[PDB]
């Protein structure tokens, strides 16, 4: 999320995340990330 | 049977979704299972006759 450079839309970058504890409150509490609408799962339930 | 819902197990629906749409999913599942049970009872009545 804090990467200096993002790739273009056609050459979208893909990252693998596995084998770690994930806390979703670190990104949720940030003000700039306004548009956070979530499909197939509630945004609140992500912590569980 | 999923009956057109995302999952066929109830606790998944509770644990993944918010009440506003979890209620829709639960409603779909409940109507499906009620229809199944009513069909069973109707065939049982016919066979009993």
């Amino acid at each position: 999320f804090n990467a200096t450079r993002f790739a273009s839309v056609y050459a979208w970058n893909r990252k693998r995340i596995s084998n770690c504890v994930a806390d979703y409150s670190v990104l949720y509490n940030l003000a700039p990330f306004f548009t956070f609408k979530c499909y197939g799962v509630s945004p609140t339930k992500l912590n569980d | 049977s999923k009956f057109g819902a995302i999952s066929s197990v109830l606790n998944d629906i509770f644990s993944r979704l918010d009440p506003p749409e979890a209620e829709v999913q639960i409603d779909r599942l409940i109507t499906g299972r009620l229809q199944s049970l009513q069909t069973y009872v109707t065939q049982q009545l016919i066979r009993a006759a």
